[PDB]
This record gives structure tokens, C-alpha cells and sequence, in this order.
């Protein structure tokens, strides 16, 4: 402990490395298809960002796989948009990709970007 | 930054 | 992107949840050895810490290591509270273990742990 | 929460 101090600023700083290993392709241990499209990440970044990735990569058998194939209704540049979010907490949402954001994010089980492209949606409606 | 959380 | 929104708690959450599976002991790829004691850790979240940790897993031959062995003079309580600051951004700094955390920082390269040591070292001085 | 960076 209760007598803890707390760096402010560390939590922003271990994403900003994490995304910059991404970056360098450094310790990377998936590759994630979307239709024509492949993204590398770290297994452990996907789980802790989205509910479908917690799922596949606790699985006993999915655990182990270095290749994971999305449902080939997933837009590319929506999972794009997506990884980098997990990457980086900011989310390039626009007019020309909110729906697929949005059906993106329902798919990856990730919550508080539904809830924000939802708002967006209602205040143009 | 330090604080108290 | 220049036109992104930014979820404030996106990087203290995946924090949380890397902390969640390192306590579960899920895609933890790596064990440090401080002496008698072993601690399970993922190797991503040990470099995106410490500029030691980023040498050795950016080492060609290092990186592929399932096992690192710390110095014999590194004190395990003192790695343990550094470990746990990694994952939570919360240092358990006392009178009692100060001089241990601050020579570990400094082994480790994490210069904002070593710099709250000295601050709180002159402080009583 | 969101907010503009
Ligand atoms: O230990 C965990 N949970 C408590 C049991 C844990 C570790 S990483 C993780 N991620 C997710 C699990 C479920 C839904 C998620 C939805 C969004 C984001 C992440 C999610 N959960
Ligand atoms: O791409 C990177 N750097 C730019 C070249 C990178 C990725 S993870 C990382 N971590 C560290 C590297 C050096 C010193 C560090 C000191 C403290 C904490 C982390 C450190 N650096
Ligand atoms: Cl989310
Ligand atoms: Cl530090």
C-alpha cells in the first residue's frame, strides 16, 4: 504494498516500446490474414486489447499457431485501423471507414471502440 | 513524474 | 493520420492484462534467474523496461534463450520489485529495500527508478 | 473516455 509510488508515464511508455518492436518486427510470433492482407504482431498485445484474441491464443491447440485466418468478411483496412489502436490508443476513425471500424471491432470483441463509433454514427443520424 | 497513486 | 482520438485508460488496460496473464502464467516465454529464485516473464514486456533486457533479446544468438541468468550480486526481492513495476507502473520503494531496487535499476537500465532512489536516498541525508 | 490527442 500500500506504500507504493506510481510512474506516471510508464504504462504510455511500455506501448510506445511495444509498438515501436512491431515496428522492427522484433519478437513478433503471429501473422494475421485478412483476405490478401497479413499483419505481424505479439500474441500477448492482441490478448490483452481484444476478447477474440484472449479466446483463440488461450485455446490448447490455437495456442501454438504462428497463423491466424480472420473471417473473410473482415475489411483489411479496418483490422489495420484496429491493430494500430491496440498499438498506440489512438484510433484513425473517419466517414470512409467508421462501418468497418465498427464491424471490425465487434468481431475482435473490443468493446469501448463499438462504443465510440456508435456515438459517431448517432450524431450524423 | 512519481506520485501517489 | 493527424485526425485520430485517443481512449485515455488504453495503455494502463493492456498493462493490467499483460500483468493479468504473467499471474496466470500464460505466453510467458521466458525464465530470469536471480540466484535461487525464477521468475516467469514475457520477453516483450522486459525490453519495452529495460535497455539491459532489450540488449540481450536483440542479440542474434541471446534472443532465442528460454533461460537468463542475472549477475550473482543482483538481490531477487530487489528484481522482483522491479518486475512488478514493469508490469503495474507501482514501485514498492522502502527504507528497508531502497539500495537493493536502486543497484538493480541501474543493472537493468531503468533510469526513472534509478533517479526516484537517489531523490529519496538525499532526502534522508 | 476518448479525447482528442
Ligand atoms: O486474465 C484475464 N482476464 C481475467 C480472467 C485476461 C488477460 S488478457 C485478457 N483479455 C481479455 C479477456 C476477455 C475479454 C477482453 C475484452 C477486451 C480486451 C481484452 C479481453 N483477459
Ligand atoms: O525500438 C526501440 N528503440 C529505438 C531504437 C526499442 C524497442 S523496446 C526498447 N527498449 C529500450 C531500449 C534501450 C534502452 C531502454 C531503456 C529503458 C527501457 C527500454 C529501453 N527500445
Ligand atoms: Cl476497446
Ligand atoms: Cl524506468
Amino acid at each position: 504494498a500500500d506504500s507504493c509510488i506510481q510512474f506516471t508515464r510508464h504504462a504510455s511508455d511500455v506501448l510506445l516500446n511495444l509498438n515501436r518492436l512491431r515496428s522492427r518486427d522484433i519478437l513478433t510470433d503471429v501473422v494475421i490474414v485478412v483476405s490478401r492482407e497479413q499483419f505481424r504482431a505479439h500474441k500477448t498485445v492482441l490478448m490483452a486489447c481484444s476478447g477474440l484474441f484472449y479466446s483463440i491464443f488461450t485455446d490448447q491447440l490455437k495456442c501454438n499457431l504462428s497463423v491466424i485466418n480472420l473471417d473473410p468478411e473482415i475489411n483489411p483496412e479496418g483490422f489495420c485501423i484496429l491493430l494500430d489502436f491496440m498499438y498506440t490508443s489512438r484510433l484513425n476513425l473517419r466517414e470512409g471507414n467508421i462501418m468497418a471500424v465498427m464491424a471490425t471491432a465487434m468481431y475482435l470483441q473490443m468493446e469501448h471502440v463499438v462504443d465510440t463509433c456508435r456515438k459517431f454514427i448517432k450524431a450524423s443520424e | 513524474a512519481w506520485v501517489i497513486p
